């Protein structure tokens, strides 16, 4: 039984963390949560919050208000890899329907150094920014999350024929690990070429590790292939084992108090999380309780048809409490 | 008659100009091609010629050269060093749904204009110290007005209602703020036109699920890197769709998502459409515009008739078969 520091920020925010309390208690989890409210200082995120996420280890944030809150984060805790694992929902369907793709994007670094300057007048100069280490850790974390998540491949992406210094860097470190670890199929690919194909065929794809800016947009690429942003787990993982999951979408405020929120993006993160602790069982009965719930499709919310978000919540505990 | 500068490249390049000419000759189209060759050698000898050939012809039909990315910096794309050198600053590409080959997607009509000589591509690269890479993305006003000018020049030309500036001003704030702002200014002239923004992350999402929104779309080189190869995808992949490269007076034609196809080369299954409506746009541009619509309705008809079509598209079919069926199209209008 371990305690899991609680974010469920604003908006939507509290309904669908209640809805993921409330499942996970149905599921049986031996989870306790911690709840804590995040918010700017003097700039910090108050200690009481710092000191739950050093203590815990383990973190739930829902949609949090508009420096930024998620910049803040990654500074404090060194978040440095953003996972996306897009997979396609049965029940809740797109023109793609054979995707199963996780986004490894390096999150630090790369196009988004906070560096640019005024040169002169008119013209502006923006800093990418690509170092030795970066690179080889984010690398490093792509081949452990294949072997550990049990996946084939792993596809560096790269524009490394016009950057050559900077991107050829980055690939380089993918390469030395890739030698490493030769138990992983590995594979380089051009970013146009990745985006060519994905709109095509986004089954040929397995695991995508690349700097800043690509795994951006792919992240995004891919949450758009299954559906939207709404049914999407993302994962951020810092320094000596820290690591935060969340609901990557909007607050949603016109529907706050409402009941018409979609608690499922906020779940799919928080399965994800169990699987990175390693409780796998309750992790599958939670997800396959979720896919199961959206397959019948009659009681879904406006995200949709009109049933409401403790209906859905509700389908997802009388059917994962029959394991 | 007309002399034009052709560079076959790499790849399918060579194999596919070829078929170009085959056409050009049924056709009695009045076009002379200069061929000149880049090969991978490290002197830019070659690549030099190519440009003062283009300088000379100002009408350039190109494949792509293969960049090897092993090689140190100093060994450019010759790709890139061709349309800085030339200042072609407009690349313009349009993925338009094609009736004959069915996607995901239809009800599409993109006009994608894409700075082309600027921004990320300006190979400016240095190691401060051992391990550290900074890369220097260049944007100013003079380009980003040029290419706004442009994107929206064209929109009201075409009869298009809405240009769509992509970007990531939220975080790149002076870089892509400063693209962004030089869009607005131009704006401010064309009132008729729509004007709108959208942050290149979600502008993929958006091309994925309701590409139909998107009408004119403007942006920096890199993101137009991106979206050119989405919105190609969207309507078929990279055998489809034709580019242009416009500079103030010069003009070079290629395949849209510039491609070698090094691994279907010399195998007669690579799709000739790309590189033929690229060898139209080309004429268009002659003002040849007679011969242009003979071979883009023949090419265009070709599409219709699924037997056509090579493996890229779901098809069988040889590119000499394709090539067969396109002059037949010809043969009907010609004689
Ligand atoms: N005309 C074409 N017909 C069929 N397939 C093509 C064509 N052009 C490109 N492709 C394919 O689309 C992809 C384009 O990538 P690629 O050929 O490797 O370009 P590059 O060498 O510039 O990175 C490849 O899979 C290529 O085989
Ligand atoms: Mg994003
Ligand atoms: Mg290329």
């Amino acid at each position: 039984v371990q305690t899991v520091t609680l974010i469920p920020g604003d908006g939507i925010g509290p309904e669908i963390s209640a809805a993921v309390m409330k499942i996970f208690d149905a599921a049986k989890a031996p989870i306790q949560w911690e709840e804590r409210n995040v918010t700017a200082i003097q700039w910090m995120i108050p200690s009481e919050a710092k000191e739950s996420m050093d203590k815990n280890k383990m973190g739930l944030k829902g949609p949090l208000k508009t420096p930024s809150m998620n910049l803040l984060l990654r500074k404090t805790f060194d978040l440095y890899a953003n996972v996306r694992p897009c997979v396609s929902i049965e029940g809740y369907k797109t023109p793609y329907t054979d995707v199963n793709i996780v986004t490894i994007r390096e999150n630090t670094e790369g196009e988004y150094s906070g560096i640019e300057h005024v040169i002169v007048d008119g013209v502006v100069q923006s800093i990418k920014l690509i170092t030795e280490g970066a690179s080889k850790r984010i690398a490093e974390f792509a081949f452990e999350y294949a072997r550990n998540n049990h996946r084939s491949n792993v596809t560096a992406v790269h524009k490394a024929n016009i950057m050559r210094m900077s991107d050829g860097l980055f690939l380089q470190k993918c390469r030395e690990v890739a030698e490493s670890c030769k138990d992983i199929k590995f594979n380089e690919m051009y970013l146009d070429t990745v985006c060519l194909n994905m709109v095509q065929d986004p089954s040929q794809f397995d695991v995508l590790v690349m700097p800043n800016l690509y795994g951006d947009i792919l992240s995004d690429l891919c949450a758009g292939l299954i559906g939207g942003l709404g049914v999407t787990p993302s994962g951020n993982i810092g320094a000596n084992g820290v690591a935060i999951f969340e609901s990557v979408h909007g607050t949603a405020p016109d529907i706050a108090g409402k009941d018409m929120a979609n608690p499922t993006a906020l779940l799919l993160s928080a399965v994800m999380m169990l699987r990175h602790m390693g409780l796998f069982d309750h992790a599958a009965r939670i997800e396959a309780a979720c896919f199961a719930t959206i397959k019948d499709g009659k009681s879904l919310t406006k995200d949709g048809g009109n049933a409401k978000c403790s209906d859905f919540t509700e389908e997802i505990c009388r059917r994962v409490k029959d394991l | 008659r007309h002399t034009v500068t052709m560079i076959p490249g790499d790849g399918i390049g060579p194999e596919l100009m070829l078929h170009v000419k085959s056409v050009f000759r049924h056709a009695c189209v009045p076009v002379d091609f200069e061929e000149v060759h880049v090969s991978s050698n490290a002197d830019e000898e070659d690549i030099r010629n190519a440009i003062m050939a283009i300088r000379r012809n100002r009408v350039a039909l190109k494949g792509n050269i293969e960049t090897n990315h092993n090689l140190p910096p100093s060994h450019k794309s010759r790709n890139n060093i061709l349309r800085t050198s030339l200042d072609l600053y407009a690349n313009v590409i349009h993925c338009k749904s094609l009736p004959g080959v069915v996607t995901r997607h239809k009800d599409i009509d993109i006009l994608i204009v894409r700075e082309n000589t600027e921004g990320e591509y300006s190979s400016l690269e240095h190691e401060s110290v051992a391990g550290v890479v900074e890369s220097l993305k260049i944007i100013t006003k003079a380009k980003s007005l040029r290419i706004a000018e442009y994107a929206f020049k064209l929109a009201q030309e075409s009869g298009r209602k809405k240009v769509t500036a992509v970007h990531k001003a939220n975080i790149m704030k002076l870089g892509d703020g400063l693209f962004l702002q030089c869009c607005r200014e131009v704006a401010a002239r064309y009132p008729q036109i729509t004007f709108e923004n959208m942050i290149v992350d979600n502008t993929t999402m958006q091309l994925v699920s309701r590409p139909q929104q998107f009408d004119v779309m403007v942006m920096p080189n890199l993101y137009g890197n991106i979206v050119n190869n989405v919105c190609a995808g969207l309507v078929g992949g990279p055998g489809l769709v034709a580019g242009a490269n416009y500079g103030h007076v010069y003009a070079v034609f290629e395949t849209a998502t510039r491609n070698t196809g090094k691994s279907i080369a010399n195998k007669n299954i690579a799709n000739p459409t790309a590189t033929l409506l690229a060898s139209c746009m080309m004429l268009d541009h002659l003002k040849l515009h007679s011969y242009a619509t003979s071979i883009r309705k023949a090419v265009l008809a070709s599409m219709d008739n699924e037997n056509m079509h090579t493996p890229d598209i779901g098809g069988q079919g040889t590119t000499s078969e394709a090539i067969q069926d396109v002059i037949r199209h010809i043969r009907v209008i010609n004689g």
